[PDB]
RNA sequence: CGCCCGUCGCUAGUACCGAUUGAAUGGCUUAGUGAGGCCUCAGGAUCUGCUUAGAGAAGGGGGCAACUCCAUCUCAGAGCGGAGAAUUUGGACAAACUUGGUCAUUUAGAGGAACUAAAAGUCGUAACAAGGUUUCCGUAGGUGAACCUGCGGAAGGAUCAUU
RNA sequence: ACCCACUCGGCACCUUACGAGAAAUCAAAGUCUUUGGGUUCUGGGGGGAGUAUGGUCGCAAGGCUGAAACUUAAAGGAAUUG
RNA sequence: GGUCGGAUUUCCAACGGGGCCUUUCCUUCUGGCUAACCUUGAGCUUGGCGAACCAGGACUUUUACUUUGAAAAAAUUAGAGUGUUCAAAGCAGGCGUAUUGCUCGAAUAUAUUAGCAUGGAAUAAUAGAAUAGGACG
RNA sequence: UAUCUGGUUGAUCCUGCCAGUAGUCAUAUGCUUGUCUCAAAGAUUAAGCCAUGCAUGUCUAAGUAUAAGCAAUUUAUACAGUGAAACUGCGAAUGGCUCAUUAAAUCAGUUAUCGUUUAUUUGAUAGUUCCUUUACUACAUGGUAUAACUGUGGUAAUUCUAGAGCUAAUACAUGCUUAAAAUCUCGACCCUUUGGAAGAGAUGUAUUUAUUAGAUAAAAAAUCAAUGUCUUCGGACUCUUUGAUGAUUCAUAAUAACUUUUCGAAUCGCAUGGCCUUGUGCUGGCGAUGGUUCAUUCAAAUUUCUGCCCUAUCAACUUUCGAUGGUAGGAUAGUGGCCUACCAUGGUUUCAACGGGUAACGGGGAAUAAGGGUUCGAUUCCGGAGAGGGAGCCUGAGAAACGGCUACC
């Protein structure tokens, strides 16, 4: 329509928001960022939607502005920034650290963490390449652009970064046999251990993916999200761990957890 | 542009009217049970046939 | 196909310098690619004299997206041919089929030897015309 | 404006298309170029994004690449004498891509002696060693030579300069030389 | 004393043909005129930078006397340029109008010929029984009307039957 | 040329009614609600109407294709007794 | 029943699945894994034939079909839980030592044809080497 | 919850229709109507006309403020508080309304851009700007208005505007200031001739062109055009290095030039910190603004396969003057008949082309049902189109803008 849009109707907004059909019949639309428009959760939504710490985005955007808040090492003083996968916060009030990350219902989760724990983040490379005067970089899942990284470092591996400057912690290759984190469909939040893959060269690499009650599935090779090595995940994880439980087995353990 | 509240009924009025056998078997309910409205028989009927047939395609399963 | 240079114009492949000066075996280069996805450059491309630039081999013009198989129809033009695509459209409520039939257009490189009847597969390209988009790789027939 | 889309024109089958949209901003285009020579006059205009696009007109001088020397020196231009486009371009003298023109040979002549020391057409230590290591390249052909005889050489322009504000191009040599003098010559 | 056909006559309706070079509406459109902007050939009011440009003669510095050095209000005059609207050639884009053609959608109409309907209209009585000339089909002709007659065909016939 | 027996293909026939059908009736008008071997053509209440128009064929007579408006609750099939 | 109506073994049997041979090559050359290593060191040693990992060279005659998966925007629909005082609804709510507070949720299903991969090879056609320009050579 | 009934007859079986019956987020109307909760609502006929009034304006600590505006600096002589109007920068292309258009067109799913623009955000990113490069030039920093305002005012009227005098900038036009090496040329000079040479110009970014590299199935032999490495000048000769891609003339690097010349901070708020070579010397922080390139993100435009209602009382359609293709060129932001020049004459068709009609925008979906299905779907969400009909275009990243301009009707 004659050019970008700048409005956002309920219902168009994803459903993982968990964003109610009622309360005005207007949403909040992420502004451009290092993440994209659906896979993004906005701080509006974050702190009124899932804390409960404001109630309005006036309140919200005094808090913001009072900066309290900072994503990445930086303020980021905007109301509806995309608070995208992985990512961290950091809130000087209440010295918590709060985490981006899935839940197997298909949702943002929010993972109470440590400052260390924030201080370093994970990030699937998007793509590498060779910048102008012999510099090569690679670009991630986020949009951080990274320059002289090892060249043992290639596609769809996985780097843990420092978050004061954009540089390494250290890396992760993929290859058959590495803990993984799913991003896109049926299987938003599984962990799944890669058990093997296969090309299809011309389109859509496959992935077959079990989890360790030997629950298997397969995955496009872009949605699934590489944490490290089978055992140790490089950061701490969610209620379930990307188990995705029957129905009556979670009604089991909600009422053993009356 | 507000989506529009859902609204479905709770009843469901008879088939064939005039049948005097479901006529006077209702008016026994509803002059024993106090009640004013074939409307909330109707709708209570419903409710069970609502759940009959869940019931009836259930136990079509194994 | 008696000559290659038949136009007013010189066609050639771009860029690709044939020095005057030396004087080295292979007195005319040719440049070329393997087009990916298991397909093959074949051998008179390689010794070809000819151009083509809208050949996928020797020309500048990469396959990618959607490909298609169908067999040979029309010949009357000039480095472009027409096929038929033979399918059966479904109809479920009275539970079966009926025939159809796209005649799409395609590019022919001086590659391909092709008569009419020759099942052909090709492959998504950009543009070529108004009426085309795809470019054929492989010939299955004599 | 001038449309640049298929929706004002047939389908394949022999159909009128209906009218659908009206037209618009990025399916235009415009008028051309017909780059001249002489007295330099290079109007832009404002693109799609800024991205300036320098229209060229009455270019008079220009850009030409020797690739057997790789060398690119800048000249003026005598005028066009061949498109296989449209003889009513070379007639009216207008400057294209593809474009087959004479240019005053004089820096490249000059340039020769100065990097060779050998003569065209018709000192020090250091630089004589030079000529004498860059020997076994003055015998470039004879179509050339008599070109430098002449003064005025056969280039063919490559560039687009209604959209760059550019001539630039590369003299002929050898094979396509030959066809398009045997197409000049053609009577 | 059943049922039933058609003309003719009255009342009402619906559609059809129809002179009217019929009328409108909309779309496509040849040809012609062709605005208006845009691009390109020029244009040049206007403003404006530089370069000098000599002098009407002030000021001071120096032969201190004519004379000499530079600045100076001044004004041409000259080029070296920058931008430059009005106007302007040619081009492609092309609204609108005129005129025809054409495509569809509605519509008026003297009159004419039909159809339908309508409790009790007239003329007969063709049909249903062998319906009082067995009926019907096609074709041709005839006449107020149903209808009759000729040629061939059928049984839905009034015969399933002549060793 | 006859007789007997058999055979393939034909015009049909006598009886049954397993089967079918609304019934008359039918060796298919059967093997269809226990619904499917293959294909073509046609009908969707009665009339208007095989009318009107437009094409198309014919010298013409007329033929092929072929609606609508409007009107109506019945017309119609097969058998029973009177 | 070795648990007091849960779960195990040899299980006789069935049920569908994987592999070898029965004239049944069911692509092989390069490789590294040499693999399954004939490799054996005294009862756990030093050395077998490439796909079982993989890069390729390679023949890969064509389909329809059928299976599985990724994906198919929400709302809607069906449907989990939920006392809007019931209900239509909505997605909230519930529990505290009620001062620090604690806490499950917002599932799941459906998603036609067509498109991608996909195990199969019955069914239907589908060319194949016959005055052999025939394969292994 | 896979249901029937009445009606042709004197009666019977049938066909066959009619009517009845149930429902509709399907409308209208009638008669009536006490309450709680939720709520549609000028689409159908006229995308018919429209009075009146609103619907997009906008600032911080932080671009420009002497408001002859207002508080008071008194920490500030230039202001340094606040602050209309105005310049400037953004945005006004989203929203919202309607469904007229449109029947392979939109649209829906599904592909591509190895064929392109992309403000904005977000991550990275400009030692190379003195161009007779020595006086050609301030870099503790350069030039120009002009608004607002002062006032003269002119029309009946206009968000009508001229005339004269000021002044500002992140507005305009300009503008130097930081390394080291390294190849080319020259080339002084020695002259050597095996040939050795001081000293000088260049090189950042960006555009345009030409050229090279950008890879790599396997092992030895004969030499030299001249041995080339260093020499046993008997020849040992190895050493070699190149990423991604399904696949590229890809990324990217270098030679040679092109440019009317692109970027390389003359901006702003706070806080004032350290060395002494005791100079307003030298250095220093947290920010905002903008800025070349690349990538990203919200987009955008094109694009592959499949699929659309009724019509043959529409069977041939398209190509004059583009219809199908090809070559060259132009335009485009980009491919490409998008357009032109030239050339071949082709292309679609009963597997229903083309033409007509549509109370047709499409889809997600709605009513309704055992299944199958039929019908509707302008209409809250998605994509399209439009602003009274048409055409055009400026500004801009983005419009063919209409609550923006120009014309015609």
């Amino acid at each position: 329509a004659r050019g970008p849009k700048k409005h956002l109707k309920r219902l168009a907004a994803p459903h993982h928001w968990l964003l109610d059909k009622l309360s005005g019949c207007y949403a909040p639309r992420p502004s451009a960022g290092p993440h994209k428009l659906r896979e993004s959760l906005p701080l509006i939504v974050f702190l009124r939607n899932r804390l409960k710490y404001a109630l309005n985005g006036r309140e919200v955007k005094a808090i913001l502005m009072q900066r309290h808040v900072k994503v990445d090492g930086k303020v980021r003083t905007d109301t509806t920034y995309p608070a995208g996968f992985m990512d961290v916060i950091t809130l000087d009030a209440t010295n918590e650290n709060f985490r981006l990350v899935y839940d197997v219902k298909g949702r943002f989760a929010v993972h109470r963490i440590t400052d260390e724990e924030a201080s370093y983040k994970l990030g699937k490379v998007k793509k590498v390449q060779l910048g102008k005067k012999g510099v090569p970089y690679v670009v991630t899942h986020d949009g951080r652009t990274i320059r002289y990284p090892d060249p043992n470092i290639k596609v769809n591996d996985t780097v843990k970064i420092d978050l004061a400057s954009g540089k390494i912690t250290d890396f992760i290759k993929f290859d058959a046999g590495k803990l993984v984190y799913v991003t896109g469909g049926r299987n938003l939040g599984r962990i799944g251990t890669i058990v093997h893959k296969e090309r299809h060269d011309g389109g859509f690499d496959l992935v077959h993916i079990k989890d360790s009650l030997d629950n298997t599935f397969v995955t496009r090779l872009n949605n699934v999200f590489v944490i490290g090595e089978q055992g140790k995940p490089y950061i701490s994880l969610p209620k379930g761990k990307g188990i995705k439980l029957s129905i009556a087995e979670e009604r089991d353990r909600r009422r053993a957890q009356q | 542009p507000r989506a529009p509240r859902t609204y479905s009924k709770t009843y469901s009025t008879p088939k064939r009217p005039y049948e005097s056998s479901r006529l006077d078997a209702e008016l026994k309910l509803a002059g024993e049970f106090g009640l004013k409205n074939k409307k909330e028989i109707y709708r209570i009927s419903f409710q069970l046939s609502k759940i009959r047939r869940a019931a009836r395609d259930l136990l079509t399963r194994d | 196909e008696l000559t290659v240079q038949s136009e007013r114009a010189f066609q050639k492949q771009p860029h690709i310098f044939n020095n005057p000066k030396v004087k080295t075996s292979k007195r005319t280069k040719r440049w070329y690619k393997n087009a990916g996805l298991g397909f093959k450059t074949p051998k008179t491309a390689i010794e070809g004299s000819y151009i083509d630039k809208k050949c996928p081999f020797t020309g500048l013009v990469s396959i990618r997206g959607k490909i298609l198989t169908g067999t040979v129809v029309s010949t009357k033009m000039h480095r472009t041919i027409v096929i038929r695509r033979a399918y059966l459209h479904y109809i479920p409520k009275y539970n079966r089929y009926e025939k159809r039939h796209k005649n799409v257009p395609v590019h022919v490189s001086p590659a391909f030897r092709v008569q009419v009847g020759d099942i052909v597969t090709v492959g998504q390209c950009r543009p070529i015309s108004k009426t085309v988009r795809f470019n054929v790789v492989k010939v299955s027939a004599a | 404006g001038i449309s640049r889309d298929s929706r004002h024109k047939r389908s394949a089958t022999g159909a009128k298309r209906a009218q659908f949209r009206k037209k618009r901003k990025f399916e235009l285009g415009r008028q051309p170029a017909n780059t001249k020579i002489g007295a330099k006059r290079i109007h832009s205009v404002r693109t799609r994004g800024g991205n300036k696009k320098y229209r060229a007109l009455r270019i008079e001088t220009g850009n030409f690449s020797w690739a057997s020397e790789g060398i690119s020196k800048k000249t003026r231009i005598a005028g066009v004498v061949y498109h296989p486009s449209n003889n009513e371009l070379v007639r009216t003298n207008t400057l294209t891509k593809a474009a087959i023109v004479q240019i005053d040979a004089t820096p490249f002549r000059q340039w020769f002696e100065a990097h060779y020391g050998q003569t065209l057409g018709k000192k020090s230590k250091n630089a004589e060693r030079k000529w004498a290591a860059r020997a076994a390249s003055a015998k470039i052909e004879s179509s050339v030579e008599s070109q430098f005889s002449a003064g005025r050489l056969y280039a063919c322009i490559s560039s687009r300069p209604g959209q760059s504000g550019r001539c630039d191009g590369y003299i002929l040599e050898g094979e396509e030389l030959a066809f398009y003098l045997r197409r000049l010559t053609a009577k």
